RNA sequence: AGGGCGUGAAACCGUUAAGAGGUAAACGGGUGGGGUCCGCGCAGUCCGCCCGGAGGAUUCAACCCGGCGGCGCGGUCCGGC
RNA sequence: UGGAAUGCGAGUGCCUAGUGGGCCACUUUUGGUAAGCAGAACUGGCGCUGCGGGAUGAACCGAACGCCGGGUUAAGGCGCC
RNA sequence: GCCGUCGCUGGCAGUCGGCAGAGCGAGAAAGAGAGUGGCGCGGACGCUACGCCGCGACGAGUAGGAGGGCCGCUGCGGUGAGCCUUGAAGCCUAGGGCGCGGGCCCGGGUGGAGCCGCCGCAGGUGCAGAUCUUGGUGGUAGUAGCAAAUAUUCAAACGAG
């Protein structure tokens, strides 16, 4: 007689990614072995984003790249981005960086290679830095996508602010019964 | 009877409807004959443009 | 694939993963939205406030033609002349500021969202906003209405 | 002189018996392969004693000697001569076996070329 | 394969062989006994190194010539991509 | 000087089946003469659960279960079965 | 002792070999670190890293959910210089077995013409029940029965009767 519930003795964590490609499997066998011979948590951080899904590794924009590199005191940095760093158009100046990712956009690698900064891959990030010093570690937007703004608290519902699950927004779509203080009541 | 949370919908297939359903398997057959109409009209007029006027 | 969906899972299960107390019935509590205002309340409720009732005046004969009004950002302003555009805006030292045609790119009105580069420009839009003509003479330039 | 196996550990079984499908003794149209009885009030799936036992995962045997034959030699099975210089190096290990749709003709020259690269035949005289 | 004839299962029936029989038959665990064949078993597996006695090759190490392959921080050979 | 003892890795977000007939038991307690009656409060079981005991046994006592060997008990017993 | 699950996101790219020095189980934040003045050619296994190995605890189950199937059926794209009239599929088997199991492989017989293993793909893909549908066959059982309307007998013939 054993009284241990069952119910939390698996952890539902990852162990291997879910994805069948090859490159992002070796990147993987790569890590494993930096993750259990360096004594640096950077390797262990990279190696669990590297198992995450699409949704958690986020694309980041390159101004937001801009802004925490003009944060102080990480000069002549490089930035790691586990996910995918993408072009953000509303931006004039650019300096030069040193930026790894798995893979970045055209628009973004025109705008790289032109302000004259370098563009590395996780593996020559691993040459250059075994343990990763004089890395900053970003990531994307986690809760920017449109999907967590219905999650949350129910809609209809004092001090919900959650966008319903509507086909198409109007005038006559979801606005006259629960949203009217005159026809019925509102939250 | 719905669940806890999903958009509202209203599907138009309460009536008979698979009497009436096109299918589009002519497609690739109606391509080469349009393709061949075409040719046909341009090969009947000669000289003239294949577009038209 | 059928091998990959849950039917190959319950074969030997007797109630095919839908209850033995209670059976897969046809229809037990109506078809489509039966009952959104009798026994589905809670539920229509609970996560779609304001579907019952009418709200707001009836226009009959629509024109989304009419109503086609396109907006555009002074944020991403520069993204839709070319990028030369700009660097011999920057390079200029008389002051010949390029001149924005929005209608050519395909907008109507030009709303004042994000920061403007220090260089006069010429906004050839249909429509402005007060904010946006507030940032373009705050940083110089012009705007020129067309119809 | 038969052909020796490298190790020779003590095969162990916890149980020899086949797991026989309940009522299997009544109905023809019953067969004896195990399927697991699913009822309300069954007296084998909730597990009484003195009835059929129910295949559960103790009762698996260990790695070491797990698909082993009794000879001491795991099988393998063989179709043509061309899949003996597979198992010419994996020898005092693994054994072969040929299939049964190879025809005579092609039995002898696999238990040929087996003799002459010392693998032990399961079945040496199958056709003759 | 013998004119509703390729293959000819199960339920069921007949014959032969074997075993058994007053708690209806049947089942699970454990043994015992008897048959069917299988291990083509019945003086019992081989594999390396060394010692000793009996034999046999046109043979061992080291040199000569030719060819092939590997490497060269040749600290920094010359020439191509 | 992590400001009582003891113990344990925690927090958080989606999607979501089945269920929405229950029953029994120490104690409290409503109606009823009472009920293996009807209806409640706490907690545990049955339902969903095998096992040893109560001869028998959905709820009682002990105790919860992978497959085995040695030992030892619980609840119950130690004239025979 | 053995099987599986969970956890240590534990360990293993260090097989670094006359281009060599064979280790990081040890109570104690951190280097078997570079410098500068006073004969014999030798060394088992490994590692389908979706793999291998070591520690501990855990193991009931209805409705229900999820994962793994080198479990099974049919067809397709590849693949096995695949199998086959010196015998394919199907079927029977007091034979040898393997896997916890789904099931699978050989030996013997029948059979006469096609069939299968692996990576993927697709479905009309797995039965013990539904007073299930079709077909066939038992106990009943050589049993109920061949009992309404008065009745047949002898000789001869045909004919195997
Ligand atoms: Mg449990
Ligand atoms: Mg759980
Ligand atoms: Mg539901
Ligand atoms: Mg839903
Ligand atoms: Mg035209
Ligand atoms: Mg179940
Ligand atoms: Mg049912
Ligand atoms: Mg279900
Ligand atoms: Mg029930
Ligand atoms: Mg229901
Ligand atoms: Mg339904
Ligand atoms: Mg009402
Ligand atoms: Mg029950
Ligand atoms: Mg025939
Ligand atoms: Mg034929
Ligand atoms: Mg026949
Ligand atoms: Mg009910
Ligand atoms: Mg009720
Ligand atoms: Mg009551
Ligand atoms: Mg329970
Ligand atoms: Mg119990
Ligand atoms: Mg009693
Ligand atoms: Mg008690
Ligand atoms: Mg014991
Ligand atoms: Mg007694
Ligand atoms: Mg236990
Ligand atoms: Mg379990
Ligand atoms: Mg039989
Ligand atoms: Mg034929
Ligand atoms: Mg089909
Ligand atoms: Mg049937
Ligand atoms: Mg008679
Ligand atoms: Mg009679």
């Amino acid at each position: 007689g054993v009284d241990i519930r069952h119910n939390k003795d698996r952890k539902v964590r990852r162990k291997e990614p879910k994805s069948q490609d090859i490159y992002l499997r070796l990147l993987v066998k790569l890590y494993r072995f930096l993750a259990r011979r360096t004594n640096s948590t950077f390797n262990q951080v990279v190696l669990k984003r590297l198992f995450m899904s699409r949704t958690n590794r986020p694309p980041l924009s390159l101004s937001r790249m801009i802004r925490k590199m003009k944060l102080p005191g990480r000069e002549n940095k490089t930035a790691v981005v586990v996910g995918t760093v993408t072009d953000d158009v509303r931006v004039q100046e650019v300096p030069k960086l040193k930026v790894c990712a798995l893979r970045v956009t055209s628009r973004a690698r025109s705008r790289i290679l032109k302000a004259g900064g370098k563009i590395l891959t996780f593996d020559q990030l691993a040459l250059d830095s075994p343990k990763g010093r004089g890395t900053v570690l970003l990531s994307g937007p986690r809760k920017g996508r449109e999907v967590y703004r219905h999650f949350g608290k129910a809609p209809g519902t004092p001090h919900s602010h959650t966008k319903p699950y509507v086909r198409s927004k109007g005038r006559k779509f979801e606005r006259a019964r629960g949203r009217r203080a005159s026809r019925g009541y509102k939250n | 009877a719905p669940s806890r949370n999903g958009m509202i919908l209203k599907p138009h297939f309460h009536k008979d409807w698979q009497r009436r359903v096109a299918t589009w398997f002519n497609q690739p057959a109606r391509k080469i004959r349009r393709r061949k109409a075409r040719q046909a009209r341009a090969r009947r007029i000669a000289p003239r443009p294949a577009a038209g006027p | 694939p059928s091998r990959l969906r849950k039917t190959r899972k319950l074969r030997g299960h007797v109630s095919h993963g839908h209850g033995r107390i209670g059976k897969h019935r046809k229809h037990p509590g109506g078809r489509g939205n039966a009952g959104g205002m009798h026994h589905h309340r809670i539920n229509f409720d609970k996560y779609h406030p304001g579907y019952f009732g009418k709200v707001g005046m009836r226009h009959y004969h629509l024109k989304r033609n009419q109503s086609f009004c396109p907006t555009v950002n002074l944020d991403k302003l520069w993204t839709l002349v070319s990028e030369q555009t700009r660097v011999n805006a920057a390079k200029n030292k008389t002051g010949a500021a390029p001149i924005i045609d929005v209608v050519r790119s395909g907008y109507y009105k030009v709303l004042g969202k994000g920061k403007l580069p220090k260089q006069p420009v010429i906004v050839k839009a249909k429509f402005f906003s007060r904010r946006a003509e507030e940032k373009i003479k705050g940083v110089g330039g012009a705007c020129v209405l067309v119809a | 002189a038969a052909l020796r196996p490298l190790v020779k550990p003590k095969i162990v079984k916890k149980r020899t018996k086949k797991f026989i499908r309940h009522q299997s003794d009544r109905y023809v149209k019953i067969k004896r392969n195990w399927r697991k009885p699913r009822g309300i009030d069954n007296r084998v799936r909730r597990r009484f004693k003195g009835q059929i036992l129910m295949p559960n995962i103790g009762y698996g045997s260990n790695k070491k000697t797990k698909h082993m034959l009794p000879s001491g030699f795991r099988k393998f099975l063989v179709h043509n001569v061309k899949e003996l210089e597979v198992l010419l190096m994996c020898n005092k290990s693994y054994c072969a076996e040929i299939a049964h749709n190879v025809s005579s003709k092609n039995r002898k020259a696999i238990v040929e070329r087996a003799a002459q690269l010392a693998i032990r035949v399961t079945n040496p005289n199958a056709r003759l």
